[PDB]
């Protein structure tokens, strides 16, 4: 009868379809690599007193040199970045970059915009559906770590059902106490705090006992195909980052806690294999974004 | 074919030209001497009318 | 790019000649022509900046499947350097020149009931400069003389008095009025003025200046046709000479 | 409900999208400065006894020599000045001027275009809505000083809203007698005769006792990014001279007493942002027309 | 009326008033940037079958060759490094390193004592108070996802008020069910999953329906402007490390899980913005405080 | 700028031995201490910058004229480079060197019946560094041996652990303790390389780093300045 969801799967808004193409990947990945060495340069001039290694790496990133009073923000590769993340997440984003600026950037440094070179793990859990009967009550709360709280008023013994969604690999659960749970139309086995389940065996169905309430934990690993130059510690920084900035106020969009409520969101929808290929390189660019502005502060509090 | 070697070893001090730095300093009283030329020229004669 | 760096009704006329009607189209799904939205501008201002999208800009844009659409992304090549997105058009059209399309009824392009103040509109003029507008208005000249409608030219000239000062003097078929034109037609160009690397505000004064610094790059590339240093090694069809003739006028 | 709002803050009409570039913001900071040393050269055309100082400057500023024979105009510069101004005011007035000219002109100096290099305090009080009961009358007059009458005609006392918009940084509210002005869901404060307020706190609560009627005086201050070369005083004496002249004389368009009020009712359109940006490069425009036009008259 | 708060942001203790100059965070910047050393030369001695890295590594930390027989404690700059973190935590810590000693040590290395050339993004949720009517239980849990559990036994809904403070500058909030929240004196939407919030805007209305609980889960992030070598994961390593070697053992203070809730607690006191500075560069202490001690267990 | 550079006991008590009680004292009114204000600091942050005042910020502040006033001041002095306000002290004690009124009975001044405790909470021990913190306890010892109150002093270090870890080693009566004395007690000094011109956030910080940038102009421009005016006059 009662049907719960997780919060962050529900009405993943469409991603943008432009800039997609194999130069504005390399525009992306040029981006990435040069914003590296932003960081880096940075590092040395403060090691060696002389700003002159920060000032020769403005000016790739830039191709400009300095003034003294003019606040330095990355000239144009800033603002084609950042109007480029805007496009990515959603369709209504005005994608107003031209093309000859996507290519001139691209001719920066000789690198590949390749976005299927590697993989990563994105620990979301996704809760499609939990169907349960009348008298039992469930509620879902947490992304990282889903905990599933389920309560028997119930005069016997009720069975839920748990749809995990096809796309994750391999779901962990976790009791508070021991408790009964196998596949569809299958024995039920003793009573045990751990199970280890691939979400596309089918779905679940777990005993809930009359009398004390019986929490579940939840734990899920995904795999997904993203660039070598990767790295999710950059990428979450950079995804606050825009969504502090104001990059992503679009309207009639929604609103995640994380680039992996986001990247998995648009996974669990139609034509999400596409969609994944896009927010992937939102990804970069969000890591991009996050190593040049750590490195050109303008914010003051 | 017949590409000379330049050695170029005992030009450095350590990592310090000092025929170029040397060089590049003479400038600094060029800039001065052209605005100090211009500005008293500029004095002498004011406005020219031909 | 190409397109706005010709500076003669001759050089430009013949770019037109050279140039397939591929080029006008775009094959970029861009987005809706007239909306208002939010950019960032992070040079000036830490909140977003408003903006009007519109046709005429370097950036691919939706476009209407109809003749309409066809003769609008064609003058917004010439004025802007970018066209808009026509899906599924013959590869007949697409290999035809864009003067054999403005000016040959060859095509099977019907033109005859074409409105020049909608088009006008459509493409917006009061935000073009007067370049841009006399761009615009070999463009309007040239499918008036293949439809006969060169009255409807001249009422439309008459009914908006600054584009009728501005409005190149030309025949649509003699070359000789070609040759004698002073007109300077080139929005991208060597600048005598200081130009600098920094951003502007506007969608279309940022694209712009984008095409600009682009120039002065290609301007300093390889790529660029030094005619004083390098004279003797282009072909006997593409050197400078003054007997050069369009096909037919 | 009543419903009153500043005059000039009604239906601010589109301002031009031209001249907006990099060399164009060049050729009118070209012209602010060669216009500034056309009025000096008269200074220094009177140490001496002769004209070669304005001859000099003439030349410079209009690309040729000053002739006895006719009024001096300005040449070149002159028209490309006076054509830029009306472009800059309305949408509907043609760009006339080419962009070689400008590019032109701009090569006579080598001055940088930088408009956001400093500031100006503008003192137009933007008064977006009062909102007053059935019974009291409420009129707001004037722009500069904005003097709120309000009666009160009821039983009760009456509680009126204000509204100073979401720009201006400072509003000083004084009144004839003591009053008492709380923001919404704050307790009533005693009465005081001078109240301080940062208008993006939210709406404001005035309490309006029974009795003689109680005015309040509004002055306003808004920081306007300008450039370093901006007189305000210069300014507003080219706003008045483009206004006698004719330059802003152009279909479904608004008129204005002065430039404070101009920048600010752009500032409070839907997007006002970007009309800003557009109405302080005309303020620089119509410094360079008061000096130049009062070097040279017609 | 009852009022629930997170349990990190109660009382925080004042932290220390010493070792904020420049010359003393210039030592802490040395610090980070030899025991940074002292890693990586660790790492060549292992892949390089030879000691000669590791002995030029701990001769410039701790001025004294590596013996087989004595301990490596670290020098001189060990002792320094411990005792600044113990003032850095409480204004009743000693503070007995002096000055002399702090001087010498940040002459080894030349780098810039700057704390405000980047920033860093804290994910701490700050829920200053959720004041809740009768009937309705309300229990906060939870700092970095901060779960909130409301349920109503009253016969008609009520209205729960939130205040997320002034410093935070996003709050993304989602609910197990839709749920209708706005702002004080704005209409109501309609229900929905997930919210975007700026807790500058006011507090903050939901409405709680009759029925099963609905329990809201809280995401914030704050930008505090760090050294550009702030490390996150080295500076939550140090964090635990020096709690469970006693550094932060002083009477009367109060203990946190983690970094991030140390500085926002911090931040929301009465003048937060005072303890801001010395909690970052306490932050960057543990970080070198971290990678010494992992390359000198004792 | 001088007792603030000195960097020994035997300067320092040299220092106080040469040095009237006018220097100590200030005549401006400054601002009355113990205030929460809002300070700019524009280096750092747009918003003001919350702050405390105190004694020992280094600007004159109103204070009594009692013993403790005087008493305070002198601490002050020694310990940020400026003294406080206190009004019509007199001619007797200003032409008074600072140690005879710390260590002297011919002062006239009764300096028994005087709290630590107090005095160290009005001063802000808790926000003085090790070297101010050692000054302030040489003051401490001064005052008590002269008194005969040496068990007050032990008492008040028994009760403060921090402070009783940096004591000064030194006995009032005895010059062997003095001479061998290793304490280094120099706030101010010509440092290795130089140290930028920027700003810091508290009061006390800012005014102390004001010290140490000006100290290098005052080392080398001092002697003919104080010259022009010490030539043609008599000593207080």
């Amino acid at each position: 009868a009662n049907r719960a969801t997780s919060a962050f799967l529900d009405n993943p808004h469409p991603v943008g379809v432009n800039y997609v193409d194999e130069g504005s990947r390399q525009f992306v990945a040029v981006a990435e690599l040069l914003a590296s060495k932003l960081i880096d340069s940075s590092r040395e001039s403060d090691e060696s007193n002389s700003d002159v290694p920060f000032v020769q790496a403005y000016s790739k990133f830039a191709d400009d040199n300095p003034r003294h009073l003019r606040v330095k923000t990355g000239g144009k590769m800033a603002n084609a970045l950042t109007n480029v993340i805007r496009s990515y997440y959603s369709i209504n984003a005005p994608a107003i970059v031209p093309q000859v600026e996507i290519d001139r950037l691209a001719s920066k440094a000789t690198v590949s915009g390749d976005m299927y070179n590697s993989y990563a793990i994105f620990n979301s859990v996704p809760i499609v559906e939990v169907l349960s009967p009348a008298r039992t009550t469930v509620s879902i709360v947490g992304s990282d770590r889903a905990d599933v709280t389920m309560l028997n008023t119930g005069a016997g013994a009720a069975n839920i059902t748990f749809n995990f969604g096809q796309i994750a690999e391999t779901v962990i659960l976790k009791g508070s106490v021991p408790f009964q749970l196998a596949r569809l139309n299958q024995p039920m086995p003793a009573a045990r705090f751990t199970y280890k389940l691939r979400p596309l065996d089918g779905p679940f169905i777990v005993v809930l006992p009359v009398g004390n309430p019986l929490v579940i934990s939840a734990t899920a690993a995904t795999r997904i195909q993203v660039p070598l130059a990767f790295n999710k510690a950059l990428v979450e920084s950079g995804f606050q980052t825009a969504m502090n900035d104001g990059l992503f106020d679009i309207q009639n969009v929604n609103y995640y806690s994380s680039f992996d409520e986001f990247i998995i969101s648009q996974y669990h929808a139609q034509d999400g294999i596409n969609r994944v290929s896009t927010c992937v390189i939102l990804g970069l660019a969000l890591q991009a974004y996050d190593q040049m502005r750590r490195a050109l502060p303008v914010r003051r509090v | 074919f017949a590409l000379a070697q330049i050695n170029a070893d005992d030009e450095f001090i350590g990592a310090i030209d000092k025929e170029s730095a040397e060089y590049l300093d003479e400038y600094a009283t060029l800039a001065r001497d052209i605005s100090n030329s211009l500005t008293l020229v500029k004095a002498a004669f004011g406005p020219l009318e031909r | 790019m190409d397109v706005l760096s010709k500076g003669s009704l001759k050089e430009l006329l013949a770019h037109l000649e050279k140039t397939p009607l591929e080029e006008a189209i775009s094959y970029r799904i861009g987005t809706v022509p007239y909306q208002n939205v939010l950019i960032s501008r992070n040079e000036y201002y830490n909140q977003l900046y408003p903006d009007t999208t519109s046709l005429i800009d370097g950036v691919s844009r939706e476009g209407q499947r109809n003749v309409n659409g066809l003769i609008m992304s064609i003058i917004s090549y010439v004025v802007s350097g970018s066209g808009h997105y026509i899906p599924n058009i013959g590869f007949m059209l697409l290999r035809r020149s864009i003067l054999d399309i403005l000016t040959k009824h060859d095509t099977g392009l019907v033109t005859n009931n074409l409105n020049y103040g909608i088009i006008a509109r459509n493409l917006t003029v009061s935000k073009m400069n007067c370049e841009q507008r006399k761009r615009m208005l070999i463009c309007f000249k040239l499918l008036a003389y293949k439809d006969g409608n060169q009255n409807d030219y001249e009422i439309y000239l008459n009914q908006n008095i600054p584009l009728k000062q501005i409005a190149p003097n030309f025949i649509p078929g003699d070359m000789r009025t070609v040759i004698h034109n002073q007109d300077q037609l080139a929005i991208v160009g060597i600048p005598a003025y200081r130009l600098t690397q920094s951003t502007e505000l506007s969608i279309r004064d940022d694209n712009a200046k984008s095409y600009k610094l682009g120039y002065v790059d290609w301007y300093n590339s390889n790529s660029f046709l030094r005619e004083r240093s390098e004279f003797n090694l282009i072909r006997l069809k593409d050197r400078d000479t003054k007997y050069g003739k369009l096909n037919g006028w």
